[PDB]
Parts: C-alpha cells; sequence; structure tokens
C-alpha cells in the first residue's frame, strides 16, 4: 500500500498512492515513468538493456 | 600588414619609388571609397555601437567550455564544464580557426551560443622541458676536442647556419647525432655549447623521465614529447641519458620490461613513424651504448655517431687552462705538475680539482690558491 | 586589477557573478607541504657535538648568503652539493634543521610521497615540480632523506647543475652507506662538499646530555658524567 | 643623391598605413576573437537570427524506442534517464536505439539527431594527407611492390576481374624483415599511392592504462574504418600490441593479450571488416602470435630484405636522384662494396657522401667522396649495424 | 584445435542451422574500466539470452576471460577474473536455467581456467584437428566450389601435396591460385597453378639452392 521510487539523478522520493498501475501490476527492480513536474509515477517503461549486449 | 613583400630593389631605383607610388595611390583609393560609407549612411558609431551590441547579443557571463568535434554550418556539440554535453552553434565572430578538441569554446549566458574561443597558454609537458636562457657561454667554453664541435655544428647548427649549402648540394641534413662517451666525458657540455649557440627551440628530456609509474604511460610521454616539441617550433631536443631505458629497474612501474620495451617502442615511432616529423632535430647522448636497443640505432633513427673522450694530455691544458681563468692562482705552483698526477684524469677531474683547490684556499680565506690546497684537492677528488 | 594577484581569491557576486571584493589570505601551496612535513624546527646553539661540522655547512652553504662576494674575489665555483652521511639520525637531521634555523630558508624535505603530489603538479611527469615551488621562494634550501630515490635526485642534481640558471639555490641530501650511493651521483661536480656523522662518544655526548635533559625536571644534584661513561657512545 | 628623401617618404608612407587602418578597426588584441569585418552579419538581425532563432539542444544518448507508438525513452550519461519523444522534424524509420542526439532544451524532446561520437583518441589516428613516398622513389623491392599492389591497389583499382574470376580477392599482408628493410618506406608508399583512406595504428599506441580501455581502442578504429567505403589500417612495430599467450604463475603479460585478440576478432569473423585492407609491418615477427599470423586474416606474408646486388644499384640510383656528383662515377661498384646493408643505410650513405664533399670545398660529389663516405657508414659504424642482432629475425 | 582448425566455421553452420536467434559474443569484448561493469555486461548477456527461450549463445576466444587465476598481489587481472566468475555463476549452479545452449571457442584450453571446464558449465568439449588427407581434398573441393578451373587439376595430389596445413590455409591456396590465375590473363586454373599457390603458401623463399642440392 506503499509506493517507493528513487529518480535516475540520485535522487529517492516516495508517493503514498502508486500511481497509474497498482502494486499489483507492478514488483520490485523494475523501471517505468514518473512525472518529471509532478514527480509522480505515470507509466511503466517495459525494457532496455545497454546496447553493447544488444 | 604584409601589404607588399616586393624589397628585391634595395637601391635608389626608380622602381623601387614607383611601387611605393602605387602602393600609395591604391591605399588612398580605399580610404577615400571606405570614407564615403559613413559619409552617406553611417547609421552608426561604428567604433563601439557595434561592440557593446556584440558584448549585448553574446552572453555576458562566457564559461569555460571544451570543444570536442567540428560542425561547420552554424552548429557545435561540446559538453558542459558541469559534463551535459551541449550542441552550442557557432556565432558570428566565430572565425572558426581553432576548431579542434580540446580548445575552451565560450558560450553565451541567455542562450548558451557560442560567444568566444579559450586563449590557451599552459603547453605543461612543453614547458616542464622548455629552455628558457641559454646555458653557458659560446662553444669556445667547451675546449680541448673539437672533433665533434665541426661535426655537431655541421649536424645542428649548419642546417640552421644557412641551409642553401646543404640545398646547393641536394640532401637534407643529417638525421640525428647520438653522443656516447666514458662517464663524465662532458657530454653535457656539449649541450651546454649546443643551447649557448642554438638559434631555434630546444627540449630538455631526462633520460628516466620518458618511464613512467603508470603502465601505458611512458608511451604516452614520449608521445606528448614529440607532439610538444614538433608542434612548437623548430627544435633541438636532448634526450640525455638514454640508457635508462632499461638499465635501471624501478617498482614504482607497475609494468615490467615489456614497459621499457614498450617506451622504446614508441620513441623509435616517434623518431621515425609514419609521417612527416618536419624540421625537428634530436641529439642524444649516453654513457653506456653497449645495452641501448639495436633499432634506435639504425641509420635513419639515429644517423650520426660521435664518440666523446677523455681529455688528451695536450687537450688537458687547454682544459686546465679554460676552467681556471678568473682564479687569482699564485705563480707558487705549475699546473704540468698535477697535470700528469692522474693516469686518466677526466674532464670532470680538473673542474673537481679546481673547485677543491678553490674551497681549500677559502677554508684559510687566503687571497690566491698554493700548491699545498692542489695537492691537497688531487687526493681528496680522484682517491675516495 | 594589478592589486588583484591572479592565483588569489576575490568576492564573486551571484545573480551576476561580478567582482563584490578581494579575498585576504586563502592559501599557499608550499606552507601546506611544509605543515604536512611537519619539520622539526631547531636552532643553532641546540646542536650536539658537530661544531666543526657546523662551520663546514656554514662555510659550505652560508657563506654566499650573508657575504655573497666571497667567492668573487678568488673567483671560485657557488657550491652545489652538500650530504648528510653517517649513522642514522645521528643528529644530522637535527643539524640540517638547525642549519635552516640560524639560516633563514626554505626547508623541503621530501619522502617522494604522493599526498604532496597534489600540490605540485597534476601529474608529476619531472622532479622540476619542487623547483616550481622553490623558483618563487629563492630562499630555500632542500633536503632528501636516504632506488628511484637516486633517480629523483639524479635529476634534481643535474637539474641543479647549469641548467638550472637560478643562483643561491641550496639541496641537500642525508643518507647512509654512502659506499652503496649511486655511482653516477658520485661525479666529482655533483657533490660539492661532503660531511660525515660519526657516533658520538663520551666527549661529544657529555653536550648531548647537557641539550637533552636541560627541558626535564631533574634532582638536586645530577652527575650526568658517571651516566655518560656508561653510555659506550650508541648514538645522537 | 637623395638617399633621405626616399627613406622619409617611405617611412612616412609606412605610419600613414597604419594611421589610416586603425580608423577602421583592426587594433584591441583580444583573445580569442574575430575581426570586427567578420561578424558583421550578427548586429541585430543575424545575431538576433543566429541567437534568438535556435537553442542549445544538448545532445545525450537514446536507449531504445518503445512498441505501440512512438514511446521513445531519453536518456542522459550525465545528466538523467526520462521518456521523451522526438521532435516534429524527424523520421520514425530514424528511431536508432543508442543514438547520440539533442533533445528540445526546454521541450526535453529530440528535435535534431546527430553522428555517432568520434572519441578522439581514435579520431586523431586518421592520415588526412598521404605522405611524399612515391613509387619511383621506393626501388629495389619490385616483387614485393607489385605483391602489396595486388592486395591494396589491385583488387580496387579493376573490381571487374575479381568478380568474373570467381575468387575473393587476398586479404591483408604482413610484411617482416629485418630493421630498417624498407617497412615504413613502403607503407608511406601505400598510403600516397591508392586513394582509400589509410589508419596508422602505431603498434604503441594501442596499450592503454586502464584494465581493457586497450582493447575499446580497437572496436573505435575497427567501426571508424568500417564506417567508409574502403578502408586500408596500417599498423606499425605491430610485435607491440600482441606477440603471444604464455601466462605462467602471477599474472604476466596478459593484458596485451587481450586487445590482441580484439584486434583479430574485429579483423575476422562474425562478419568480419568486410571492405578493409591489413597492412601490417613488423621489425621482430618472431613472436607474433599463431592466431594473427593465420591465413584468412593476414594471408599475405611477404618479407622485405636486404638487396642483394641489383637493389643496392637501384637504391643508389633512387636515392640519389637529386645529388650534384660527378657523371664520372661508378656506382656498381658502391653497391658491390656494401655486402648486407638496409636500404635506410642507403639513403644514408647518400647522405654522407653529399656531407663529406660539402665539407671541405667541393660543389659537387666525387667518386672518391662516396667511397670515403661509405667507409665510415658501413665500415666504421659497422659495430652495431643494428643487422646481425635481427637478422635471424630474433 | 589450432588456429584454424575450424570454430568459425561450425559456429556459422550452426547459426544458419537451427530455427532460433544466436548470441554472438567475442571474448575479450566483454570488459570495461568500471569496476565489474563486464560482470554486469555478461549478467544482461544472459538476461537478453533468455529474452528468446530459443536461441544459443556463443562465447567465442573465450581465453580471453577464461585465463587460469594467478596468486600476486599486485595485479592479476581481477576484473577479468570477476568477469569470468560472473558467467561461470550465470551458466549453471544457482538459479540457472535450462532453455538454451552456449557453444565456445577457444583456441588454447590449458590456458582456459579449470572452472571453466567443470561439467555444469561445460559438458561436451569439442576439439577439432585439421584434416589430414581426405578432408584435405574436401577442403579444396568446398572453397573451391565456384572456382572455374578446367578438369586439369588432381584434387587429391595437391591434397597430398598439402601436408600438415589448416583448412583455413588450404582454403586460402585456392585464393592464391585464383590471383596467379588473374596475374596470367588466362580463363581456367592449371594444375601448376595450385601448385604454385601451394608453393606460395608456405612462404619459403629458395635462395641459391646449392647447400641441400
Ligand atoms: N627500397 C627503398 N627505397 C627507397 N628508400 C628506402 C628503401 N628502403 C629503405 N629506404 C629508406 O628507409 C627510410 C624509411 O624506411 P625505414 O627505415 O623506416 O624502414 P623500416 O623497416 O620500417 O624501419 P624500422 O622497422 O626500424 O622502423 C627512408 O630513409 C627511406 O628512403
Ligand atoms: N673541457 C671539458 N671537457 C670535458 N668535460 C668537462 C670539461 N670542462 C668541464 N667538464 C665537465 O663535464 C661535465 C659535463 O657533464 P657530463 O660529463 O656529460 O656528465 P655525464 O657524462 O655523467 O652525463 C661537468 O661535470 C663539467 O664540469
Amino acid at each position: 500500500k506503499c509506493v517507493v521510487l528513487k529518480t535516475s539523478t540520485r535522487q529517492t522520493i516516495f508517493l503514498p498512492v502508486v500511481g497509474l498501475v497498482d502494486p499489483d501490476k507492478l514488483k520490485p527492480g523494475d523501471l517505468v515513468g514518473v512525472n518529471k513536474d509532478s514527480y509522480l509515477i505515470l507509466d511503466t517503461l517495459p525494457s532496455e538493456y545497454d546496447s553493447r549486449v544488444k | 600588414a604584409a601589404r607588399i613583400p616586393t624589397v628585391t630593389p634595395l637601391t635608389k631605383c626608380k622602381l623601387r619609388l614607383l611601387k611605393l607610388e602605387r602602393i600609395k595611390d591604391y591605399l588612398l583609393m580605399e580610404e577615400e571609397f571606405v570614407a564615403n560609407q559613413e559619409r552617406l549612411k553611417p547609421q552608426e558609431e561604428k567604433t563601439e555601437e557595434d561592440r557593446s551590441k556584440v558584448d549585448d547579443i553574446r552572453g555576458s557571463p562566457m564559461s569555460v567550455g571544451s570543444l570536442e568535434e567540428l560542425i561547420d554550418e552554424n552548429h557545435a556539440i561540446v559538453s558542459s564544464s558541469v559534463g551535459p554535453e551541449y550542441y552550442v552553434s557557432i556565432m558570428s565572430f566565430v572565425d572558426k580557426d581553432q576548431l579542434e578538441p580540446g580548445c575552451s569554446i565560450l558560450m553565451h549566458n541567455k542562450v548558451l551560443s557560442v560567444v568566444g574561443l579559450l586563449q590557451d597558454e599552459v603547453d605543461p609537458m612543453v614547458s616542464v622541458m622548455k629552455v628558457e636562457k641559454a646555458p653557458l657561454e659560446s662553444y669556445a667554453d667547451i675546449g680541448g676536442l673539437d672533433p665533434q664541435i665541426q661535426e655537431i655544428k655541421e649536424a645542428v647548427e649548419l642546417p640552421l647556419t644557412h641551409p642553401e649549402l646543404y640545398e646547393d648540394i641536394g640532401i637534407k641534413p643529417p638525421k640525428g647525432v647520438i653522443l656516447y662517451g666514458e662517464p663524465g666525458t662532458g657530454k653535457t657540455l656539449l649541450a651546454k655549447a649546443v643551447a649557448n649557440s642554438t638559434s631555434a627551440t630546444f627540449l630538455r628530456v631526462v633520460g628516466s623521465e620518458l618511464i613512467q609509474k603508470y603502465l601505458g604511460d611512458g608511451p604516452k610521454l614520449v608521445r606528448e614529447l614529440f607532439r610538444v616539441a614538433d608542434d612548437l617550433s623548430p627544435s633541438i631536443v636532448f634526450i640525455d641519458e638514454i640508457d635508462a631505458v632499461g638499465t635501471k629497474r624501478y617498482d614504482a612501474h607497475s609494468g615490467g620490461e615489456r614497459e621499457i620495451q614498450r617506451t622504446m617502442l614508441e620513441l623509435l615511432n616517434q623518431l621515425d613513424g609514419f609521417d612527416s616529423r618536419g624540421d625537428v632535430k634530436v641529439i642524444l647522448a649516453t654513457n653506456k651504448i653497449e645495452s641501448l636497443d639495436p633499432a634506435l640505432l639504425r641509420p635513419g633513427r639515429i644517423d650520426r655517431k660521435i664518440e666523446f673522450p677523455l681529455p688528451d694530455i695536450k687537450t688537458r691544458r687547454r682544459i686546465f687552462t679554460i676552467h681556471t681563468s678568473k682564479m687569482t692562482l699564485s705563480d707558487d705552483v705549475n699546473l704540468e705538475e698535477f697535470v700528469m698526477t692522474k693516469d686518466e684524469f677526466s674532464g670532470a677531474d680538473i673542474k673537481a680539482i679546481c673547485t677543491e683547490a678553490g674551497l681549500l684556499a677559502l677554508r684559510e680565506r687566503r687571497m690566491k690558491v698554493t700548491h699545498t690546497d692542489f695537492k691537497k684537492a688531487k687526493e681528496k677528488v680522484m682517491f675516495k | 586589477i594589478t592589486k588583484l594577484t591572479p592565483t588569489t581569491r576575490v568576492a564573486l557576486r551571484n545573480d551576476s557573478y561580478v567582482l563584490h571584493l578581494v579575498l585576504p589570505s586563502k592559501v599557499d601551496p608550499l606552507v601546506n607541504l611544509m605543515k604536512v612535513e611537519k619539520v622539526p624546527d631547531s636552532t643553532y646553539d641546540m646542536i650536539g657535538g658537530l661544531d666543526q661540522q657546523i662551520k663546514e655547512i656554514k662555510e659550505v652553504i652560508e657563506l654566499p648568503i650573508k657575504h655573497p662576494e666571497l667567492f668573487e674575489s678568488l673567483g671560485i665555483a657557488q657550491p652545489k652539493g652538500v650530504l648528510l652521511y653517517g649513522p642514522p639520525g645521528t643528529g644530522k637531521t637535527l643539524l640540517a634543521r638547525a642549519v635552516a634555523h640560524h639560516t633563514d630558508c626554505t626547508f623541503i624535505r621530501v619522502s617522494g610521497s604522493e599526498l604532496v603530489q597534489k600540490y605540485i603538479g597534476e601529474g608529476s611527469r619531472m622532479v622540476r615540480e619542487l623547483f616550481v615551488m622553490a623558483r618563487e621562494h629563492a630562499p630555500s634550501i632542500i633536503f632528501m632523506d636516504e632506488s628511484e630515490v637516486q633517480r629523483t635526485m639524479l635529476e634534481l642534481l643535474n637539474q641543479l647543475d647549469g641548467f638550472e640558471a637560478s643562483n643561491k639555490i641550496k639541496v641537500l641530501m642525508a643518507t647512509n652507506r654512502i659506499d652503496i650511493l649511486d655511482p653516477a651521483l658520485l661525479r666529482p661536480g655533483r657533490i660539492d662538499r661532503k660531511i660525515e656523522f660519526p657516533n658520538p662518544t663520551e666527549e661529544s655526548r657529555f653536550d648531548i646530555l647537557k641539550i637533552h635533559s636541560r627541558r626535564m625536571n631533574l634532582m638536586r644534584g645530577i652527575d650526568l658524567k658517571k651516566i655518560g661513561d656508561k653510555m659506550n657512545g650508541a648514538s645522537g | 643623391p637623395y638617399s633621405a628623401s626616399i627613406k622619409k617618404v617611405e617611412k612616412e608612407i609606412k605610419d600613414m598605413s597604419k594611421k589610416v587602418n586603425d580608423l577602421i578597426g583592426i587594433k584591441e588584441s583580444d583573445t580569442g576573437l574575430a575581426a570586427p569585418s567578420q561578424w558583421d552579419l550578427v548586429s541585430d538581425k543575424q545575431m538576433m537570427q543566429e541567437e534568438q532563432p535556435l537553442q542549445v539542444a544538448r545532445c545525450t544518448k537514446i536507449i531504445n524506442p518503445n512498441t505501440e507508438d512512438a514511446k521513445y525513452v531519453i536518456n542522459v550519461k550525465q545528466i538523467a534517464k526520462f521518456v521523451v519523444g522526438l521532435g516534429d522534424k524527424v523520421s520514425p524509420t530514424d528511431i536508432e536505439e543508442g543514438m547520440r542526439v539533442g533533445v528540445d532544451r526546454n521541450k526535453y524532446q529530440i528535435q535534431i539527431p546527430l553522428p555517432p561520437k568520434i572519441d578522439p583518441s581514435v579520431t586523431m589516428m586518421t592520415v588526412e594527407e598521404k605522405p611524399d613516398v612515391t613509387y619511383n622513389d621506393v626501388g629495389g623491392c619490385k616483387e614485393q611492390i607489385e605483391k602489396m599492389r595486388e592486395v591494396v591497389e589491385l583488387p580496387m583499382l579493376h573490381p571487374e576481374k575479381f568478380v568474373k574470376l570467381g575468387i575473393d580477392p587476398p586479404k591483408g599482408v604482413l610484411c617482416y624483415g629485418p630493421p630498417g628493410t624498407g617497412k615504413t618506406l613502403l607503407a608511406r608508399a601505400v598510403a600516397n599511392r591508392t586513394d582509400a583512406c589509410f589508419i596508422r595504428v602505431i603498434g604503441s599506441e594501442l596499450v592503454q592504462k586502464y584494465v581493457g580501455e586497450g582493447a575499446r581502442m580497437v572496436r573505435e578504429l575497427f567501426q571508424m574504418a568500417r564506417s567508409k567505403k574502403a578502408c586500408i589500417v596500417f599498423f606499425d612495430e605491430v610485435d607491440a600490441i600482441g606477440g603471444a599467450r604464455f601466462d605462467d604463475g602471477v599474472g604476466g603479460d596478459n593484458e596485451v593479450q587481450r586487445t590482441m585478440l580484439e584486434i583479430v576478432n574485429q579483423l575476422d569473423g562474425f562478419d568480419a571488416r568486410g571492405n578493409i585492407k591489413v597492412l601490417m609491418a613488423t621489425n621482430r615477427p618472431d613472436t607474433l602470435d599463431p592466431a594473427l599470423l593465420r591465413p584468412g586474416r593476414l594471408d599475405r606474408k611477404v618479407e622485405f630484405g636486404l638487396p642483394d646486388l641489383e637493389g643496392r644499384t637501384q637504391i643508389f640510383k633512387i636515392h640519389t636522384r637529386t645529388m650534384n656528383c660527378e657523371r664520372d662515377i661508378r656506382f656498381e661498384l658502391l653497391a658491390r662494396l656494401c655486402p648486407n646493408s638496409t636500404g635506410a643505410d642507403i639513403r644514408s650513405v647518400c647522405t654522407e657522401a653529399g656531407m663529406y664533399a660539402i665539407r671541405a670545398r667541393r660543389k659537387t660529389v666525387t667518386e672518391k667522396d662516396f667511397l670515403d663516405a661509405v667507409n665510415k657508414v658501413i665500415k666504421g659504424y659497422q659495430k652495431f649495424s643494428a643487422t646481425p642482432k635481427y637478422m635471424v629475425y630474433n | 584445435g589450432p588456429p584454424g582448425t575450424g570454430k568459425t566455421l561450425m559456429a556459422r553452420a550452426c547459426a544458419a542451422q537451427t530455427n532460433a536467434t544466436f548470441l554472438k559474443l567475442a571474448g575479450p569484448q566483454l570488459v570495461q574500466m568500471f569496476i565489474g561493469d563486464g560482470a554486469k555486461l555478461v549478467r544482461d548477456a544472459f538476461q537478453l539470452a533468455k529474452e528468446k527461450a530459443p536461441c544459443i549463445i556463443f562465447i567465442d576466444e573465450i581465453d580471453a576471460i577464461g585465463t587460469k587465476r594467478f596468486d600476486s598481489e599486485v595485479s592479476g587481472d581481477r576484473e577479468v577474473q570477476r568477469t569470468m566468475l560472473e558467467l561461470l555463476n550465470q551458466l549453471d549452479g544457482f538459479s540457472s536455467d535450462e532453455r538454451i545452449k552456449v557453444i565456445a571457442a577457444t583456441n588454447r584450453a590449458d590456458i582456459l581456467d579449470p572452472a571453466l571446464m567443470r561439467s555444469g558449465r561445460l559438458d561436451r568439449k569439442i576439439e577439432f584437428p585439421h584434416p589430414t588427407e581426405e578432408a584435405r581434398a574436401r577442403i579444396l573441393q568446398i572453397h573451391s566450389r565456384k572456382m572455374n578451373v578446367h578438369p586439369d587439376v588432381n584434387f587429391e595430389e595437391l591434397a597430398r601435396s598439402t601436408d600438415d596445413f589448416n583448412g583455413a590455409q588450404l582454403k586460402a591456396v585456392c585464393v592464391e591460385a585464383g590471383m596467379l590465375a588473374l596475374r596470367r590473363d588466362a580463363t581456367e586454373v592449371n594444375h601448376e597453378d595450385f601448385n604454385e599457390g601451394i608453393i606460395q603458401v608456405q612462404a619459403k623463399k629458395k635462395a641459391s639452392l646449392n647447400y641441400y642440392a
């Protein structure tokens, strides 16, 4: 019932409400999209590994 | 600025006067054409309105950036001093001639457009090896041998003396001259004369200085010395103590023998690589050439071979009469007595004996030097 | 602008980054290196049983300090090399310290560390880094404790041998096993003079005791002569 | 007669020239500023057009887009990653995943694509100017010249015979010989001869400091080559990049093995370089690794040795094409007076002959002068001679 | 096996053979100056391979990471050993997977670290030797599949003249003959042409053959 996430700029911030996808939709270690303006997680980036392996 | 380079007349002939009159007439016509622009449509001061508008257009606070690529058409890619790569374009006063990686490009403060270039006054490698003042007096202060003085002159100064004599013969100066001789033979004294007589840039390189502690560093130091000397100006760079390539082993460098070997290979490449080094001369000396890498000496990288022997019994006279020119020595002793004191008294031996005699005279604060002072200096010099 | 010393701090506005005021005394890198060194400042009157060596060091270097015209009348070259050798730390270190003390010279003794390298230069490719710090503090002396040590010393000696055009620069290297030094450094023109620190005897320890115990709380009556007799010339 | 009349008039004109040029403005020496008659365009409109119109649009790196929509991903090496999109002035076929491009400084949207970063470490290593070594100036190795041309020039000169013949042209060439035998003197020849780009990889130019920081340079060089149409990469002193693998006990001399392996991989197998011909030159090839010399990567193994009897004559004829010497000189007798000498030795002999002739009084070289020069260059400098220690190739 | 005994050919055949996605990884390719960056590059490799369950990953020149561990204070390629350990962990053991197969190619099995050959990490060890006499002629038939030569060349004869030659050099003899054929401007390749090409491949210059008749 809690939301915990860290920005890509060495900044960590949490939202009392998960967002667009409920915690059932998400799992630890995931990488999703959050609002740069509202600092609210909007969507979930599907996947992207380093192009070196790609 | 470079209006006319024709000075071939060098006399009072009418041709020189006619050329000067034509130049003056052209200058007057240009001035008259330019004056009417302000007389008819000045439209501004053109002296400070332009400068003020440029200052107010380009960002007033100009930062210290770094150019890393080249974009000719109103664009440029660099990295912010904080780190963020930028796509700053080119401004009107760009004068894009220093568009090379590393030169800081100053961008605007409002829009961060390229405002100014970064005048560079560092050259760390060159500075840590640039000779500011002449080391010693003229070649006459070397004394005695002059078997290489003519040879070294032809190798270095003769190309710079009047490089038409070697041009009229249809050849280029010798590649390089390596001065190898007995310990304390005066090789450094030869470089002293080379510098006191030299005309172009000269770089001094400590022999161990080519071997660094971090693996891969030594080749970088060699490449940087080559860039600095070559890219700076016509130079005569002497890497003294070349025997230190592999002779001495130090624990500071992570790499073992395959690091001195890599440094030597890099030096060889920098001497006779795959491009045109330009007008650069090299004069290196060593006291133990028996271990120097054979490839670094093949005719084509180090051409002239010079050997310096100990001062001759006839040359010892000139050496002594030189190193004691200004000494107020008493006539009690005769230098020839100590001239044969040492069976193998090298050039450094005479200077050491003179210095010891001076010191001994000093301990008693006497005005002149006596024979006993020289006798006591001779034992303290050779015998230890 | 001239008063604004280059490589010095001045105040800077925030919204404009315009000059606001000078900054008085920010820092001196050589002072920081010396403080890291923590040199044991001494006094010439506290020198233990090396009086003749004291005059030798004076006559070795200091003479062209209070009387630069001394060698001009005789036409001799300025002495270059002075070294401290003998039993380790036999007072030779203290003699070196007292030399600068009574001579007023910039003391810099290095052990080839890496933290001080952050003040000499970014990479310290050559040994000329220290000279830059000394080059502007002409009233300076160079001291080096006891194989790359010789290499740095070899470069220094070659540097201050005619290639270094600055006059009145003194460097002194101290170490033991003079017969184990570098033969290249053994050139007669490199070491201008040599001084050794022989193990003090009772005749020398008496003053050593008078200096060392001078700062202690003794008992009425000392009788240090017998104790020094019990001291069979150990070291300084 | 009027010595002061003309000098004063000339000085007056020279002073007035500056007195009038200072009235337009060239003075006030700046620190990287252009001529006021060089930035005139940007005064009110162009500056308001070169500045007001455009934006910085800082460049960054892309990761990959997401399907079902544009769904591009924005990533910054030093700033931050982010979900962004391209601009209205880009195509959706060119959405390269992992592409360097700039995004709208405000909209944080990629408005302009960019070519891949150059890594100036391997960008500075392009020739850009062929040497002054021509075919007529590298005489003495005619067979080697033909063999090298068949691999670098002939195959690209008329690429019609090889297609009709039905055989893949030979891949590369390795030139291993005694020191000074003419390796670089021909590599410069290859560079000044053809037109395809030639990359000079100095054998020391690949040993980097960090662990693996050197191999990456190999990949960078290989990419910068494959980027162009046809490339010929000439590496000298190939004895430094990697000799072989001999690890025993404590790991030593292994890092160079990784660099050599990376160089081999980009050179053979897995969609090999293709339109890139290798031209290496080792001076002590005895240590070359079996994998690098194995055919298919450096198939040709041409060797350049000492000219026997006519090579010396050709070297004398070529290297002495601009020397003022007596016409009655017998050069072949000189070529017979040098049992085993290197071509660089022949050029140095011609030089020393020039110097000796210029020494005392002469204006043209003399046969006796060349003879005396031989006695010192070969017969006098024979102490090392650089030949005996490398003749066995060890 | 030998330097050119043939491993790239087997890998390229396997790639076009199976109806899946093959993973191409270069031995030294998986490294970086960052501390452990190679570990991350190998973990991402294993994840991308798990992406398509039907797939094969080939780690060519496995000697780059398979270097035997050493005991020394100063150096020893601790990062390289870390990458090797990461590959070993990702291969089999704690939280391994049975969905794909990896084909590895190493040129000197001796330098290979002992762990790299530990059953779980690698099960089947296949060593490829050089063709002796019959595959020596098969190589010439294959590599000369498109080469046009008149029926005046004895493939077996050239195979017997090509003693102790590698498959790569065996096929390169065909290229050398084709280039010599272009030198001759003819249309077909003569037996003497292949004989001269075999000699040119050896790279043994004759110089006054009198000391040994
Ligand atoms: N066949 C030749 N024709 C003309 N000049 C030659 C020839 N062989 C050598 N030279 C001369 O050799 C010099 C350049 O060749 P260089 O000595 O660099 O060869 P190298 O084998 O690459 O040497 P190293 O391997 O020691 O670097 C020039 O002076 C060049 O004129
Ligand atoms: N006339 C002379 N001939 C030779 N050496 C001389 C002469 N006069 C002085 N010297 C001494 O030669 C030395 C020059 O350095 P050098 O002998 O080249 O040292 P090294 O051989 O150890 O590199 C100095 O010690 C200098 O005093």
